[PDB]
């Protein structure tokens, strides 16, 4: 029976502790875009688990594109091997998730105005503004777009297990206003 | 202005002639050739030919500055809910019609035609950007938005065998008189607060919305 | 354009009747395609009627009035046989139905 | 041809809804003395402001212009004209000299 | 000297007047061709003077009589060509606004949130707010019938 | 400006504060500035702006300054005496008698409730 | 609402910048005596509000003047604008 | 003089921040029968005191002349509206025969109020928060200012 | 020209501060003249306010009152003391 959000990107933010000498090690790699006037660090990259990467000469960088907790650590230790094996203190370390977004699809339209008009409280809906309508859930931390279709995104969540209970909280809503 | 009366079904009501959709054309463009003219003004006596959105924003400088901030960052409430909550229904598409003038507006693509359908031979060593393009889409789509709300309320204000031939599906709300008025209206001078040199003699301002 | 992709076109608009105001643009164009596939054509604007008052009368009431002079005589006695029972028996009430209501579209010829 | 008095009193019944039933003989002349006055200035500047367009012609176009200068009245229907114009307010050298001159008077010398 | 190297500027008094109370008249020379299609007139200016204007009536003009008020006043400052029918629209448009205006000042006035309306609160207003109306012509009237 | 001593000197007015001609000459400004835009924008008006029509060339003869002043004097700058209007104005005032009564050796007010009664205004 | 506004202007909690002295010789000479202290002090308080007003407007206009994102001072031009958005008419002044 | 007290209060914090800011910058690039003139003048103490924005007397004479003679006018007005009502010489207004006022002697002053300015009497309650608030908000501002500076310095 | 208050400079300075550049010169005589007569008239205004004051010196008080009069805006920023250069 079971309907559970998927992760659509992890993004990360991990310091190697080190200086770190873009110009070098954007030559070495030779595949990073590193330019002039413009955003000062070295954009890495990786085939799988294909993840962007912004390095920065501040020892830090910020991963993003991993699908799941996991995968996103993995692509934060591969990076700290592309910029060690050339000689550097690239101590992975203090891993941080900054942002968790997820989707879900209840595969049922929704009654979105009569959700909005007793719930607006959290829910939101200015045409100009945004198309759609929103839900700002206070605890946990979420902010949730649904649409007509039923497809939901799930956004801020700084940890996984938000992403679930933001979810496990509001489909009972969601079955409210089916529209049949 | 399909755009337009497309705005004028997404405040409240429906069927509008050409005339009131092309008087309302009329309006908004009236209503932003001189925003773009005062704030290109100002500009320029900073001493810039780049048009910006700090300008525009503060060109409102009112209340008028939340809902803006809003749309950018994207890129009497009681009444707005409960107004909103009669509306909640569905059914031929009920909820489904609703989000089509959200997402109609010029700003949503259309940005060429309607920068160059307004004014545009105004900063010809220059040219704004599309942000301000959005934004403008913002201003129009509120100020339609507003002006039906007047027309409403003025309108309300006033208050055998079937031949079947009579479809008994046709309405007449909407018309030169009632968005006249309601124009008049909204054009309260100013809040009265700008006006208050009551004793004296002659005068002459500009205004908008 | 050929009578075929006509005759689908029309095959199309037959599926729609079962916007509202595109369809009556569909079938006002139509109409100016009676100057055969006319007589497909009048055959809907018959049970147009015969299935529903509530539905707007726009595209309906100048087609009807254009069907009662195309001149063939198994649809005009079918659309003037559904305007003839619509009003009361009374001969007095048909006198004023056809000066006071029911205003008359056409200036031309008939 | 074609088969052949509610304007003031459709101008103001639908002004409030708690009578204010206005009196004539006082108040009525008052007004429509105004509104004969306002159509009598109006169009004398509306002909004056159309020989001025160096064509001895009929006068449209001014009415709408003559009300969105002289008075605070738009109109937001069947002419379009604006003033198109900026108003610069530097023509070539020497004004802007001027203003540098004593600005240096000010300031130091 | 004396400037004004003019056929004349008088700067008299009732000379101003005068000139400025009868009808004028705005016949045409003919040096070599005048255009126009359309000979001028002065019965105009008798019929534009002749008309029952507002105030008498006790309702504001509907367009016939402001259109033969124009065609007078047209002549009679110096131009040429029939008034087109679009001009008086806009003018009672921009009148009617004017009106609107003055009573909501006075509604203003009288009630601050059964009531009934009087001369008095009108001039109170209209020494308030003195920029809505021109002065001349009214106002000294309006101080003659208190 | 020592000019405008000179023109002070028409009127026998010798006898000014030295603000007045900073003034005066400020309101001259002003006003000629007013003046001569909005016959700019006439100059314009016979030049047939919106939104992109045609340029704008500036020639500004005296007849556009005429009507530029003109609508100015429509509400302002007291005009040439008003005689006839303030004559016939009167008549019709003066048309209906005096009370020819006698209030007996006194003063007679008008009636309380259009007398004032001015005491502390209080609520 | 209201009457809360002269129950409070009464007691020293509530006393304007606008020294009750001044407030009365400008009451006085545009033709206003009595001897209540609440009004006084209102006309007091809606100027002080008008006023405060046209010094945001001010200060908000010469914020836009330069860097958005020798101290301040507020000039001809900063007020020409703000009264000009007002009802207060034109400042055109000059030199020579 | 509460009202006196507040606005001093953010005379003072204005003082002390501002020279704050200015050094800290400083630091960065391092690397009764009354007459008229009393009335006037007083009145003119009074406007440069409201001027927390700008700098007390920071600005033009010409300015400073300006705003005494604007706000005078606006108090003019204020009372001659007052006044013009309490005339009235009209039935809507004048004391009944049977003692009935159409209109008792508090709405003349809400009215006056309204017709000049002000629109309705808790805008001035709105106000007045206002003013107590915009005393801490640029209080807090500058002081994070002061304190980032602080630690910037370091 | 035609009478004081050359238009060649005065009216040129305020023209040309505004920014054109195309007066006819006869245009400027004119508009000289037309103020020069402005300032007859405020000024006569002026002196009827003066002599029911019954003094001589005229102060910046008659002009206002004498603009208040003629429904024409009045001119702020003027006192009296911190005398004039």
């Amino acid at each position: 029976s079971g309907i559970v959000p998927t992760l659509q990107n992890i993004v990360a933010t991990v310091t190697l502790g080190c200086r770190l000498d873009l110009k070098t090690v954007a030559l070495h790699a030779r595949n990073a875009e590193y330019n002039p006037k413009r955003f000062a660090a070295v954009i890495m990259r990786i085939r799988e688990p294909k993840t962007t990467a912004l390095i920065f000469a501040s020892g830090k960088m910020v991963v993003t594109g991993a699908k799941s907790e996991d995968d996103s650590k993995l692509a934060s230790r591969k990076y700290a091997r592309i910029i060690q094996k050339i000689g550097f203190a690239a101590k992975f370390t203090d891993f941080k998730i900054q942002n968790i977004v997820g989707s879900c699809d209840v595969k049922f339209p929704i009654r979105l105005e009569g959700l909005a008009f007793s719930h607006g409280t959290f829910s939101s809906y200015e045409p100009e503004l945004f198309p759609g309508l929103i839900y700002r859930m206070v605890k946990p931390k979420i902010v949730l777009l649904i649409f007509v279709s039923g497809k939901i995104v799930l956004t801020g969540a700084k940890q996984r297990e938000e992403i679930y209970q933001a979810f496990e909280a509001i489909y009972p809503v969601l079955s409210e206003f089916r529209k049949m | 202005m399909e755009i337009q009366q497309m705005m004028f079904v997404s405040g409240e009501t429906n069927d509008p002639p050409v005339e009131t959709t092309s008087l309302i054309e009329d309006i908004v463009r009236s209503q932003v050739v001189e925003i773009v003219l005062h704030s290109s003004q100002t500009a320029l006596s900073r001493g810039t030919k780049s048009i910006v959105p700090e300008d525009v924003i503060f060109l409102i400088r009112h209340d008028k500055a939340k809902v803006n901030r809003l749309r950018t960052y994207l890129s009497s409430l009681k009444r707005l809910k409960t107004n909103d909550e009669r509306t909640k229904n569905m059914t031929k598409e009920e909820y489904v019609h609703w989000s089509e003038c959200r997402q109609a507006s010029f700003t949503f693509r259309k940005a060429k035609r309607f920068r160059e359908w307004c004014g545009l031979s105004h900063l010809a060593e220059s040219r704004p950007s599309d942000d301000v393009i959005d934004i403008l889409g913002f201003l129009t789509f509120e100020m339609v938005c507003s002006i039906t709300e007047e027309a409403l309320i003025v309108k309300m204000l006033e208050e055998r065998k079937h031949l079947f031939d009579g479809p008994d599906k046709d309405v007449r709300p909407i018309t030169s008189g009632h968005v006249l008025e309601a124009w008049r209206r909204l054009q309260k001078r100013n809040v009265e607060k700008k006006a208050i040199r009551n004793f004296q003699g002659g005068k002459l301002r500009s205004r908008v919305q | 354009v050929d009578k075929d992709m006509l005759l689908k076109v029309i095959n199309i608009v037959t599926e729609w009747i079962f916007t509202t105001k595109e369809k009556a643009g569909i079938l006002g164009k139509m109409m100016i395609f009676d100057l055969e596939l006319s007589k497909k054509f009048n055959q809907v604007i018959v049970d147009i009627f015969e299935s529903k008052h509530t539905e707007l009368t726009a595209r309906m009431e100048t087609a009807f009035l254009f069907g009662t002079r195309l001149s063939d005589v198994s649809i005009r006695k079918k659309l003037m046989s559904i305007l003839s029972d619509s009003l009361e028996l009374d001969i007095d009430k048909r006198l004023f139905y056809i000066i006071k209501d029911q205003n008359w579209e056409y200036l031309s010829d008939y | 041809s074609q088969p052949s008095l509610k304007e003031l009193l459709r101008n103001v019944g639908a002004d409030e809804g708690d009578g204010e039933t206005v009196i004539d003989g006082d108040v009525e002349e008052l007004l429509l003395d105004l509104a004969d006055e306002f159509v009598t200035s109006v169009t004398s500047f509306a002909c004056r402001l159309a020989k001025h367009r160096k064509v001895d012609n009929i006068d449209m176009r001014d009415v709408q212009l003559h009300l969105e200068r002289n008075w605070n009245i738009r109109v937001p229907g069947y002419a379009s004209d604006e003033i198109r114009s900026v108003r610069k307010f530097q023509p070539t050298a020497g004004y802007n000299q001027k203003v540098q001159g004593v600005a240096i008077s000010k300031s130091v010398n | 000297t004396r400037e004004s190297g003019k056929k004349g500027m008088v700067n008299s008094v009732i000379t101003q007047t005068r000139q400025a109370l009868i009808p004028k008249v705005p016949v045409v020379t003919r040096p070599t061709n005048v255009p126009g299609n359309s000979v001028q007139w002065a019965q105009d200016v008798i019929h534009g003077f002749q008309a029952l204007l507002a105030s008498e009536i006790y309702e504001l003009p509907e367009m016939d009589n402001l259109r033969t008020r124009m065609t007078g006043i047209s002549r009679e400052h110096g131009l040429i060509g029939p008034v087109d029918d679009s001009v008086i629209e806009i003018m009672l448009i921009g009148l009617e606004q004017h009106l609107k205006g003055i009573v909501e000042a006075a509604i203003d006035i009288v009630k601050y949130r059964r009531h009934t309306l009087t001369i008095e609160d009108m001039y109170d207003t209209l020494e308030q707010y003195p920029y809505l109306v021109e002065p001349g012509g009214t106002l000294l009237r309006l101080q003659s019938v208190m | 400006v020592r000019l405008l001593h000179l023109i002070f000197a028409t009127q026998n007015i010798y006898s000014y504060q030295d603000h007045v001609p900073l003034q005066l000459m400020d309101f001259a400004y002003r006003y000629t500035t007013g003046t001569l835009q909005d016959a700019t924008i006439y100059s314009d008006h016979a030049h047939a702006s919106n939104a992109g029509n045609a340029g704008t060339n500036a020639q500004l003869t005296t007849e556009d300054i005429r009507l530029a002043i003109a609508a100015r004097t429509n509400y302002q700058f007291k005009p040439v005496p008003p005689k006839e209007l303030l004559l016939e104005l009167a008549a019709e005032r003066n048309k209906k008698p005096l009370p020819a009564v006698i209030p007996t050796w006194g003063i007679r007010l008008p009636p309380e409730k259009y007398c004032l009664t001015g005491k502390d205004w209080v609520l | 609402t209201l009457e809360e506004i002269l129950e409070m202007m009464e007691d020293e909690e509530f006393t304007p910048i606008i020294p009750d002295a001044v407030t009365d010789y400008y009451l006085a000479k545009n033709g206003f005596e009595t001897s209540d202290i609440k009004i006084k002090r209102i006309l007091a308080l809606a100027t002080q509000k008008f006023i405060s007003d046209i010094a945001q407007d001010a200060y908000e206009y010469s914020r836009i003047r330069s860097s958005s994102s020798n101290k301040v001072v507020l000039t001809m031009d900063d007020l020409r604008s703000a009264l000009g958005e007002y009802g207060i008419n034109v400042k055109r002044p000059n030199f020579y | 003089g509460m009202n006196k007290k507040f606005n001093e209060i953010i005379h003072l914090m204005q003082q002390i921040r501002r020279i704050c800011f200015k050094i800290s910058l400083i630091r960065q690039m391092q690397t009764d029968k009354l007459d008229s003139d009393v009335s006037y003048n007083s009145l003119k103490r009074s406007i440069s005191k409201i001027l927390m924005a700008n700098g007390f007397e920071s600005t033009a004479p010409f300015c400073s002349d300006v705003i005494t003679q604007i706000a005078e006018n606006y108090f003019g007005n204020l009372v001659k509206t007052l006044k013009n009502h309490i005339e009235s010489k009209s039935i809507n207004k004048v004391m009944g025969d049977a003692k009935f006022q159409k209109v008792s002697n508090k709405d003349i002053l809400l009215l006056s109020l309204l017709e000049n300015g002000v629109e309705s009497p808790d805008a001035l309650y709105e106000y007045y928060n206002e003013n107590i608030v915009k005393q801490i908000s640029k209080l807090e501002g500058l002081k994070s200012r002061l304190s980032s500076f602080l630690a910037e310095l370091l | 020209s035609h009478t004081l208050w050359s238009p060649s400079d005065t009216v040129k300075d305020a023209a040309e501060s505004l920014g054109i550049f195309n007066l006819n010169e006869e245009a400027a005589k004119n508009l000289a003249m037309d103020i020069e007569y402005r300032i007859h008239e405020i000024l006569d205004q002026a002196s009827k306010f003066m002599r029911h004051g019954k003094r001589r010196t005229l102060h910046t008080s008659d002009i206002d009152r004498a603009l208040k009069v003629l429904n024409l805006e009045p001119l702020y920023g003027y006192d009296v003391s911190r005398p004039l250069v």
